[PDB]
RNA sequence: GCCCUGAGGAUGGCGCUCAAGCGUGUUACCUAUACUCUACCGUCAGGGUUGAUAUGAUGCCCUGACGAGUAGGCAGGCGUGGAGGUCAGUGACGAAGCCUAGACCGUAAGGUCGGGUCGAACGGCCUCUAGUGCAGAUCUUGGUGGUAGUAGCAGCGAAACCACAGCCAAGGAACGGUUGG
RNA sequence: AAGCUCGUAUCAGUUUUAUGAAAAUGAAGAGCUUUUAGUGGGCCAUUUUUGGUAAGC
RNA sequence: GGAAUACUGCCAGCUGGGACUGAGGACUGCGACGUAAGUCAAGGAUGCUGGCAUAAUGGUUAUAUGCCGCCCGUCUUGAAA
């Protein structure tokens, strides 16, 4: 599981990244299911993440995203010339989803403001836990963390 | 707080078998994910369908028809414990099906030590007329002109010291 | 005439501490008449003054005062955290403290 | 660099000429005096003997 | 000059472990090489060993509370070097300077407006 | 000054902080009766007249009622009460920041205080017990909960 | 709220009462406990009596006196129960205990002063109805206490002449209420009623 | 030198997503079916 | 399902019974070096810099991450004996050393100054040099204590031993040296 | 540690796919001579066992 | 027959109470208001007020006390011992 987490750039707690849904990636998520929680983010959550904790990787440097010019200089090759374009590409998986995901630095999230909401985190979400696959509650979890 | 959900699956229709039996059942759960997981578990146990070849056609929430009408609920429950699995039947006088199933779960976790993991709700039905109830503790509340007091009320104190010597009269 | 008090008397319980570690920089203060965090929310930002008598006279008076402020609520019993310019001696556990109404918003 | 620093040096030297102000308005009655430890000893043990 | 507030990150001398308990052990810090030593393992409740974390800020480094860097002065010629850095450096007279030279040095420092870190040294008014 | 800087000092970067006027709380309205919390006149009920340009409130006892003269009091150190007294008949435009400058009481200050007291005494007497209420000081008693009391 | 609080220990649980008194003591509040002999403990009498024996059976061999001390007075038992709830052997704990006084009955001048009760520690408010309970006075008498007779005898006198004081207070309040009634319906009374008084 | 977090301080928010002004003026967030 | 039988001590104690015991579900709150934002030290990596810099391009700065650790490796520094050079250095108006319930500077090795004794050499800096830095080695030379004014032969007067020591209860490989009395 | 060729297609404590050889994620810090300190103690514990009877072992 | 409310999610919706931080150092850039001149919360705080030379304040010793901390070095065994 550690190798899969490293491949997904989940090198520290309260850190997450966008992963394309595929038959191969589903197996990877199942492998690291105990140690991670994932779901189906909505447009609002993706926009909030890209707006607040949106950091881009430029020549091995985690340059914060604060201007459309920054995205255009690096991501303008594929037609992504604004933060809105990046958000649209992330939410709507397209031909250049991989490049956009790689460019974005792994998100650094804090602990939930209202708490995880369960007495024991290390349990399946279907039984009052935290990890697993929470379809829509992932948005609420991220918003509290973000 | 529990909730009632309806889940239907038809095992990913393939060639020569369009629109399979379309198994239908009602699942009580606190969220859609738990309802889907319980539906999958029930399909695996009772039926031969597993999530490998399964498919969730649609999940919907059912609201009680009369949330302000008192009803007597008869519930058939099959649950597993340290011993072998066995059937069980109980009668609950509640207002809504969700409240009745929640009370049943609480009683099972209290008396029989059975929790949501090993409890199955086979069927929930409403008892229409009197004298069909088979439990004395439910018949207790069906008596005409039922009046009783509430002796020894546990009054709450907002301060450590009270210069009154409170009385528990009601 | 009979009373000139313009502050709400309270009690200093103890510093913010764990089971075996304490943080003197933060002090817990109990306010009379406060039972829930919502009630204590009104006292946030109020100046806290501890008044005690000193053996020596320095500025023409025998009373020395240490000032502080209310930071945030603590627990569900109305306890509110407080931070002072200089931490309390730790001998004032249960000592009476004064909470003023300024800076006021009402 | 040279022009700016030369101007700064000239200004500092000119404002250092204010020393005349201290010399013009000193009227001091202290005139820093230094006492050697040997003189201190002769002003202490002899004082004790005289007492 | 409103210089940045001086932060030291530490005010207690990093006394050597067991220095107080044993007289023969000097207070000068010396890292414990003991494999089983608790201090070497920085156990809770023990003294805090020096480390890079306590590094003082570059801008506030070598800054006295008055905000002027200390500079040793041995004679009037040495003091003259601080003519263009009076606001940033403070003259400090060596302990070996006699009163006869000290008075002259102080007079020149006052004339040039250079603050003296340790005045009234061996001089009585 | 003509003197060039004798030493190299870095100039301050262009600051961008406009001096926006104070956004006073709604409860503070001219003519409202105020209660002092801290200072020489702590606990003395006073009246609100005008808002000064230095983010301070011009408050009069009135002087003839409780002895409090025209003074500058910070808004944060004042409790605003629902009671109000007419102030349209009292002239306050004359007072300003320079009025309270201090360069044995100034005669002009006394005359202004007398004029203000004369103007405001009629309004104070317009309601019963208002003069007595203003004269009486404010203090707390056992069982008083400021977070529950209404002002 | 009060410089000194007098708590009536009659019909109260030893555990909850001791815990609340200790917590108040740690907060700098002076408390005086009265009528200790009337304190009650949950459970049947035999269980409480058996419990007492097993804590005094541990007498130290080499030095019994310097070892455990067995006190029979109900006030001593209550103090021992409260002592363990406070961080003793420390200056903070020792100072707090100085604020607590325990007496059998209501010795003066506390007999002439108001007393309070703790609602959360009342036996008739916490224990389930019909359940067995033990009385501290009877347990103390069984385990060696010899002052129950005198305690009851001089507590009966406490009620004596205090019933008379209450009768005099009732007579005075009769006239007070009459004066209030005859003073009602007046302009001042009407204004007070309108203003919530 | 300092990161200006959007979703607040509308000034920086208007720097990115120039459609924010249209969204706010048109009240598109509460659009009705 | 719960309860009883059914074979010097501690749920830690105080203690508790619609529990402050048991099972379940929901909210309310405490914190670790854990995580989010920011101030600072250093390492790495990248980058800017000159018809010269409003500070030694071995200079001055911008950007991102990182910082546990035994032996070992690399890098940068503190202190002393002496030597070449250097401050046309300090110093009987007091050099070195020592003391200091004095302060200052550096994360530290250490340096500076304030006050007392002291009296005649020593230091700021670039290099060279080594009999160059002590907490122990049942270490060596020297000095001083507990035992002890004790054993011992009114007076004279040790030695063995000495990290820390004799009120106790549970458990931390019989390890025994945190909850109470 | 120094050198050369360099940033890639050099790879993976990963997944699918294929055959019974083609993609996903991440890293472009990868490849070839020379030598240079230290390193061959084991405990806890699942599964096989080495097989079994009060048990261990 | 008809609306309302509960729940979920959104608001580039509005507006109060509290705590820490003030980092950079003459403009170069992204932006907003404004027909324009100009202004702005736009790559890090500004203005005003009160205390002060027999000062303000700060530094050292012990005791006053909230909590923690086994006696140091070498060596056995994978560890403690």
């Amino acid at each position: 599981p550690r190798k899969v987490l490293q491949l997904l750039r989940l090198t520290r707690i309260n850190s997450g990244t966008f992963v394309k849904v595929t038959k191969a990636t589903l197996e990877l998520l199942k492998l690291i299911e105990p140690y991670v929680a994932y779901g189906y983010p909505s447009y609002s959550t993706i926009r909030q993440l890209v707006y607040k904790r949106g950091f881009g990787k430029i020549n091995k440097q985690r340059v914060p995203l604060s201007d459309n010019a920054i995205i255009e200089a690096n991501l303008g090759k594929y037609g992504i010339l604004s933060i809105d374009d990046l958000i649209h590409e992330i939410i709507t998986v397209g031909p250049h989803f991989k490049q956009a995901n790689n460019f974005l630095w792994p998100f650094k999230l804090s602990n939930p403001s209202g708490g995880w909401g369960v007495p024991r985190k290390f349990k399946h979400f279907i039984q009052g836990g935290s990890f697993g696959n929470r379809e829509e509650f992932i948005n609420k979890l991220v918003k509290s963390m973000n | 707080h529990f909730k009632e959900y309806q889940v239907i699956g038809r095992r990913l229709p393939t060639e020569s078998v369009p629109e399979p039996k379309l198994f239908r059942m009602r699942i009580f759960a606190s969220n859609e994910v738990i309802a889907k997981s319980r539906y999958w578990y029930f399909l695996q146990k009772l039926h031969k369908v597993k999530k490998a070849s399964g498919e969730i056609v649609s999940i919907n929430q059912i609201n009680e028809a009369h949330p302000t009408k008192v009803k007597n609920f008869g519930v058939w429950v099959r649950y597993d414990s340290r011993s072998g699995t066995h059937n069980m039947y109980k009668e609950i006088r509640d207002v809504s099906r969700v409240a009745a199933v929640e009370t049943l779960y609480q009683d099972m976790a209290a008396r029989h030590r059975a929790r949501f993991r090993s409890i199955h709700i086979l069927k929930v039905a409403e008892i229409e007329k009197t004298a069909d109830v088979k439990r004395q503790y439910v018949k207790q509340f069906l008596t005409k002109d039922l009046k009783f007091p509430l002796p020894h009320r546990v009054q709450k104190s907002t301060k450590t010291f009270s210069y009154k010597r409170p009385s528990t009269f009601y | 005439a009979e009373s000139h008090r313009l502050y709400v008397k309270g009690k200093h319980l103890s510093y913010q501490r764990s089971k075996r570690v304490n943080n003197p920089n933060v002090s817990l203060i109990k306010i009379e008449g406060v039972a829930t965090p919502q009630d204590a929310q009104f006292y946030l930002g109020k100046r806290i003054a501890y008044v005690y008598r000193a053996s020596k006279e320095v500025r023409g008076s025998k009373i020395r005062v240490m000032w502080g402020k209310v930071t945030r609520t603590h627990g569900n019993s109305g306890v509110v955290r407080a931070t002072f310019r200089n931490n309390l001696p730790a001998k004032t556990f249960g000592a009476s403290v004064r909470i003023f109404l300024y800076p006021s918003n009402i | 660099f040279f022009r700016h620093k030369c101007k700064q040096r000239f200004t500092k030297l000119t404002q250092v000429m204010i020393t005349e102000r201290r010399l013009a308005l000193r009227e001091e009655e202290r005139h820093y005096v230094g006492v050697a430890p040997k003189v201190k000893r002769r002003e202490q043990n002899r004082e004790r003997k005289a007492l | 000059l409103p210089h940045p507030k001086i932060v030291k990150k530490h005010t207690k001398k990093f006394k050597r472990h067991h220095s107080d308990r044993y007289h023969r052990v000097a207070e000068n810090w010396r890292k414990q090489k003991g494999i089983d030593s608790v201090v070497r393992r920085r156990f809770r409740g023990n003294i805090s060993q020096p480390k890079i974390g306590y590094g003082s800020n570059k801008k506030t480094k070598f800054l006295s509370p008055s905000g002027h860097k200390t500079f040793l002065v041995a004679n009037v010629k040495d003091l003259e070097t601080l003519t263009m850095h009076t606001k940033t450096y403070a003259a400090e007279i060596a302990h070996n300077i006699s009163a006869k030279n000290r008075v002259v040095i102080l007079a020149r420092a006052k004339a040039l407006g250079i603050k003296v870190t340790n005045p009234k040294g061996r001089l009585a008014l | 000054p003509k003197w060039y800087p004798s030493e190299d000092v870095a100039a301050l970067k262009k600051t961008r902080k406009a001096a926006r006027p104070q956004k006073l709380r709604a409860s503070l309205v001219p003519g409202t009766v105020l209660i002092l919390l801290a200072g020489r006149f702590r606990g003395k009920r006073v009246v609100y007249l005008k808002h000064l340009e230095d983010n301070t409130l011009l408050i009069s006892g009135p002087f003839k009622v409780n002895g409090v003269p025209l003074r500058r009091v910070n808004a944060r150190y004042v409790i605003a009460t629902s009671t109000k007294v007419s102030v349209e008949g009292v002239n306050v435009e004359k007072f300003n920041v320079e009025y309270f400058a201090k360069e044995e009481i100034k005669a002009e200050r006394v005359e202004d205080q007398k004029v203000v007291d004369k103007a405001l005494i009629a309004e104070i007497k317009k309601t019963p017990l208002l003069k007595q209420y203003l004269s009486a000081s404010f203090s707390l008693k056992n069982g008083d909960k400021p977070h529950m009391l209404k002002f | 709220v009060e410089p000194v609080v007098v708590i009536d220990g009659k019909g109260h649980l030893v555990g909850r009462l001791a815990s609340v008194v200790a917590k108040q003591l740690l907060n700098g509040q002076k408390i005086v406990v009265v009528r200790a002999e009337e304190l009650n403990i949950s459970g049947e009498f035999f269980r409480n009596k058996l419990k007492y024996h097993d804590f005094l059976r541990k007498a130290t061999a080499f030095n019994k006196t310097r070892g455990p001390f067995h006190f029979r007075a109900p006030s001593r038992i209550f103090y021992k129960a409260l002592r363990g709830m406070v961080s003793h052997k420390t200056a903070r704990g020792k100072a707090a205990l100085e604020r607590l006084k325990v007496f059998e009955g209501i010795p003066p001048p506390y007999d002439k002063k108001k007393r309070v009760v703790v609602p959360q520690a009342l036996r008739v408010l916490r224990l389930k109805p019909g359940r067995k309970y033990t009385t501290l006075g009877k347990l103390s008498t069984s385990v060696g206490w010899k002052y129950e007779d005198v305690v009851a005898k001089l507590e009966a006198k406490r009620k004596v002449s205090s019933a008379e004081y209450y009768a005099k207070k009732r007579a005075f309040t009769k006239k007070v209420a009459s004066a209030n009634a005859t003073a009602a319906e007046s302009d001042v009374a009407k204004q007070l009623a309108a203003l919530g008084y | 030198v300092l990161k200006k977090n959007p979703l607040k301080n509308k000034q920086v928010l208007l720097r990115l997503n120039p459609y924010a002004k249209v969204f706010a003026a048109e009240k598109l967030g509460s659009k009705k079916a």
